[PDB]
């Protein structure tokens, strides 16, 4: 309920700024601009490699979304199955890194 | 009287980020044998003023947007998370004392791209747009060294619990048993906030220079309370202070002393080294920042079990 | 009345805001530059003025034409002015920006920077020296001091 | 006669290995950047508090136009048109005819001080030390017309300075 | 005659050389001294 009224104020203070920054300015008559880019009128070229890293990111936050609850996990009483768990999934989010590695998946953004 | 305390939390937020601005152009002016601002105010003190007065009167660029709406809202939900992301940080009490602080914090900086992503989609230039995307690209690529530092220290916590990490480091600072993290972490968090040697928005046009010098003042003062805020969860995180119950104003200079001192030691990295390349911050987190990262969470996993010193959870 | 007293007081703080907060985008055309450059280096040092060093050109207040004018570049000086929010303000630095200078009986050369954006200031020299550079800075704030926008909005 | 810049084969016994991977991993020359850094942050700055301190000059310093006078109040400018000769720009446009007293003296003395390039070849060119390039720098207008000299304005220019003008030149006459 | 010219001895000797003085400890001393501080806080 705190939470809701702090979330409401940071809202409504930014929203406050940001109406005044966008209306503060409209109150002067400055003129009307005509004005008739490195691209002149070109499509936007798709490039693989931002995609790339896009869904590694995504893969790899996957990888840590398992791996958030480390702990609380390491209170457990098997301990020896736990740790044994913890470091595989940090092994494989190593093994899924080297993957993107040694398949120069990591170039030119490496 | 809880509406007093957000406000005596989100005013002195926006005050010091307005004389941010001010330090971190003296301290630059020195550093680079000069001096900063000294006219305007006494040493000065009115330059944020009267630089906040002239944005905020200055020319709208009147622009065609793709998105009315969208470019309405990255102002508004980047000076929003600019503004949550305080509310749970112990400083010696947090605003809102929440048992998962730190992946509310993780979480709202997760966020804090589509301000970027929206920014750059409603501005009409394509060049725009793709640089919108690769600072979107760099700053989602060192959000997975954010999480996996992160996670690696809470290991010694034993919460997601902010204030517990008070009592964690009541002993010894944690960047003592945790200093190649803090400084992979430190690099992170200049990363993060599109900060120098990793300021690839005014290397050679960014996601923002089609908005009105007032929402690009937000953008920008957004982008300072996410400096500040990312140097005051450093020092609650690896420099933490003494608190003592009776007396929090204490720890409220000891922690407000080292977190001046990070801000000013962002401003002296920004005055010493020349930018990065893109693909060599890439090779820097993939190929770098992300093996030592593993590496040190399998240690910090593995530990805490080695030495018996698994901490509570309580 | 009140009302002349009271935007007689708001133009004096808008025009302190503006002339106490100048962003220039400087036009490196040709030597002129070099001595803006001194006018940034420390011992001038505008930024201690609040005229900061290298605003982009959609954020910046005053546009220091330092340099020669060619013709192959005059529509790019004028979009340039025409991409910038008002208030804004053109220095006109050095001979060949002010009237063609030594190459002003030239084929390829602008007679003066005033042929095709507006000049507020004329700051003379082959090259002005980077003091009298920041003279012609300081000549702008107190141009700028003395404007009257809201009293004749007042008055109008 | 010559040197090779970087041209050092780097040791590769453990020592000098240990030494560079230490460098790589602990970051030996950054801190070594930020001390530099922080070392010019304790220097007092050389910033001059430009208008109340001024930049250093010299007696050669080659400034605002001016026209001098003989220590009689007679112009020393005999119409000779050798500035306007030597003049790199053409800058200066004469016209002369003899007045009342059937002196050579001129009618028409122009500078355009928006074609002048400030080299003073003018006043060196100058046979009489009539037409100088004096000490005044901070001479900027607000309108572009207001750079167009004529005579009456270099005349004054020179009664504006001389008391300066006439002492730069006998600190500098005898390299002339 | 008078003119510029340098003194009777001529002037004295200018250094135009790198001097970058090689500060710092080793990399087994600072590999040391940060193992040292892990142990520390492990401790
Ligand atoms: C909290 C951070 C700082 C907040 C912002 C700073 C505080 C001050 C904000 C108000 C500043 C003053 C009013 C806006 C600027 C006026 C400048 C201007 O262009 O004026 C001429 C403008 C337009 O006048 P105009 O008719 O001469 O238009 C000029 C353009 N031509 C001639 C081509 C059409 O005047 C106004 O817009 C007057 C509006 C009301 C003025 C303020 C009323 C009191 C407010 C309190
Ligand atoms: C490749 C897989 C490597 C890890 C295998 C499991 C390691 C381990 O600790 O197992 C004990 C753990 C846990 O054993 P435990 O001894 O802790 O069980 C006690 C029971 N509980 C946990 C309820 C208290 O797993 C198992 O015994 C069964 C699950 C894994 C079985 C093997 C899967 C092979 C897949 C091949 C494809
Ligand atoms: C939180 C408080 C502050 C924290 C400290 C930070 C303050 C100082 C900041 C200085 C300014 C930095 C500006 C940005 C610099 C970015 C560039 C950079 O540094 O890149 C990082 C560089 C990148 O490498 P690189 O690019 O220099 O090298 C080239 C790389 N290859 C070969 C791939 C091309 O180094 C790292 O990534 C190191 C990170 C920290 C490593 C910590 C290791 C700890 C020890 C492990 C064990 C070693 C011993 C052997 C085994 C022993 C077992 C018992
Ligand atoms: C948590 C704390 C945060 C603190 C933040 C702020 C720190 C710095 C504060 C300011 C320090 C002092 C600045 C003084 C500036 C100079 C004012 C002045 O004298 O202006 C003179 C001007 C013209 O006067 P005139 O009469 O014409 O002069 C001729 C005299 N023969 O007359 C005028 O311009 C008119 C009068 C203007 C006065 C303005 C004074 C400064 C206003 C600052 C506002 C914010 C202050 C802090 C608010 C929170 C704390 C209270
Ligand atoms: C374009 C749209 C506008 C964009 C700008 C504005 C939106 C973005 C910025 C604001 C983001 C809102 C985040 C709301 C939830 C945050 C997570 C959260 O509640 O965490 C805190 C805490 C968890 O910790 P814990 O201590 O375990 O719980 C208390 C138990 N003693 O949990 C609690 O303390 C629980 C408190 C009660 C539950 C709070 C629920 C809030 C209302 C629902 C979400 C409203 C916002 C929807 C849009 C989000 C963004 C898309
Ligand atoms: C609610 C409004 C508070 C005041 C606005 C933010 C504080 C003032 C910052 C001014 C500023 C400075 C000094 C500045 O130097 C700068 O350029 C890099 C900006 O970005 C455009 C700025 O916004
Ligand atoms: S006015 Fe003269 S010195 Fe200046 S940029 Fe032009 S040619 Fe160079
Ligand atoms: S200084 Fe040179 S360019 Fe100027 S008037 Fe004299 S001779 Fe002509
Ligand atoms: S100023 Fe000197 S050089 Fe020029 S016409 Fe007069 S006397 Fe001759």
């Amino acid at each position: 309920m705190n939470l809701m009224i702090t979330l409401l104020t940071n809202f409504t203070l930014a929203t406050l700024l940001v109406t005044i920054a966008f209306w503060l300015p409209q109150l002067n008559v400055y003129s009307e601009k005509t004005s008739p880019d490195p691209m002149g009128s070109a499509r936007l070229p798709f490039s693989m490699k931002f995609f790339l890293v896009a869904i590694t990111f995504l893969l790899f936050d996957l990888e840590i979304a398992l791996l958030l609850p480390l702990p609380w996990a390491s209170q457990t009483t098997n301990l020896n199955t736990m740790l044994t768990m913890a470091l595989l999934l940090i092994f494989l989010l190593a093994v899924s890194l080297a993957y993107e590695w040694t398949q120069k998946g990591l170039e030119w953004t490496e | 009287m809880f509406m007093i305390n957000v406000l005596t939390l989100i005013i002195p937020i926006l005050l010091a980020v307005a004389f941010l601005t001010l330090v971190e152009r003296k301290v630059l002016g020195y550093m680079q044998f000069r001096k900063g601002p000294n006219v305007v105010g006494p040493y000065g003190l009115l330059q944020p003023i009267a630089d906040a007065i002239k944005l905020f009167i200055k020319e709208p660029l009147r622009p065609a947007t793709s998105s009315i709406s969208m470019f309405i809202l990255a102002p508004i939900l980047a000076l929003t998370l600019a503004l949550t992301m305080w509310i749970p940080l112990p400083m010696p009490y947090p605003l809102i004392n929440m048992n998962l602080g730190v992946l509310f914090m993780l979480a709202m900086s997760s966020l804090a791209v589509y301000s970027i992503l929206w920014s750059g989609w409603a501005s009409n230039s394509k060049y725009a747009l793709i640089g919108a995307l690769r600072a979107v690209a760099q700053t989602i690529s060192y959000e997975v060294t954010l999480a996996i530092i992160l996670l690696s220290v809470l290991l010694m916590n034993g919460s997601f619990t902010l204030s517990t990490l008070i009592i964690t480091q009541e002993q010894v600072w944690l960047i003592f048993p945790a200093w190649p993290l803090a400084m992979m972490w430190f690099i992170s968090t200049l990363a993060e906030t599109n900060r120098a040697p990793f300021d690839l928005t005014e290397g050679e046009s960014g996601f923002n220079v089609e908005y009105a010098a007032g929402p690009f003042a937000l953008f920008f003062m957004a982008e300072y309370a996410n400096i500040i805020m990312m140097n005051i969860f450093t020092t609650t995180l690896f420099l933490g202070a003494f608190h003592n119950p009776y007396m929090p104003e204490l720890y409220t200079i000891n922690f407000t002393i080292k977190s001046l001192l990070l801000s000013i030691t962002f401003l002296w990295i920004r005055a010493s080294y020349p930018r990065f390349r893109y693909d060599q911050l890439m090779h820097l987190l993939w190929k770098n920042f992300l093996p030592l990262t593993l590496a040190l969470c399998m240690w910090h996993v593995s530990l805490p079990i080695l030495l018996s010193s698994i901490p509570p959870q309580t | 009345s009140r009302g002349e007293y009271v935007v007689a007081k708001l133009d004096d703080l808008i025009n302190w805001a503006r002339r106490s907060s100048l962003w220039p985008m400087t036009f490196g055309l040709a030597c002129c530059a070099v001595e803006m450059m001194h006018m940034a280096a420390p011992r001038y040092d505008m930024d201690r003025f609040g005229v900061v060093f290298r605003a982009s050109p959609r954020q910046s207040d005053v546009m220091i034409v330092a340099g020669t004018l060619t013709n192959k570049m005059a529509p790019a000086l004028r979009k340039v002015y025409d991409q910038m929010p008002e208030p804004r303000y053109v220095v006109s630095m050095g001979s060949c920006a002010n009237g063609g200078g030594y190459y002003h009986y030239s084929y390829s050369v602008v007679r003066g920077c005033d042929r095709i954006v507006p000049v507020d200031i004329y700051v003379p020299g082959c090259p002005p020296t980077a003091e009298a550079l920041l003279y012609g800075i300081l000549q702008l704030q107190k141009k700028i001091k003395r404007e009257k926008r809201l009293r004749i909005w007042y008055r109008r | 006669t010559y040197k090779y810049v970087n041209l050092r084969e780097p040791s590769m016994d453990m020592k000098s290995v240990t030494d560079r991977a230490a460098q790589t991993l602990l970051w030996t020359e950054l801190i070594r950047g930020l001390g530099m850094t922080l070392s010019y942050l304790f220097r007092e700055p050389a910033t001059i508090n430009y208008p109340f301190e001024k930049g250093p000059l010299s007696p050669r310093f080659r400034g605002e136009h001016a026209l001098r006078r003989y220590p009689s109040g007679e112009e020393r400018c005999i119409a000779c048109k050798l500035c306007e000769a030597v003049c790199p720009a053409q800058a200066i446009t004469i016209e002369a005819e003899p007045r009342a007293d059937g002196s050579r003296r001129t009618t028409r003395y122009d500078i355009d001080m928006t074609k002048c390039i400030y080299c003073g070849f003018c006043q060196e060119a100058c046979p009489v030390d009539a037409i100088v390039e004096g000490p005044n720098f901070e001479f900027s207008t607000e309108t572009h017309e207001e750079l167009l000299y004529n005579k009456e304005k270099l005349l004054n220019n020179g009664d504006k300075w001389e008391a300066e003008i006439a002492a730069n030149i006998q600190a500098d006459y005898l390299y002339r | 005659v008078k003119q510029d010219m340098p003194p009777v001895g001529g002037y004295g000797p200018i250094d135009y050389k790198r001097n970058l003085p090689r500060r710092g400890l080793s990399g087994y001393s600072m590999f040391a001294v940060g193992i040292g501080a892990l142990l520390f806080g492990y401790w």
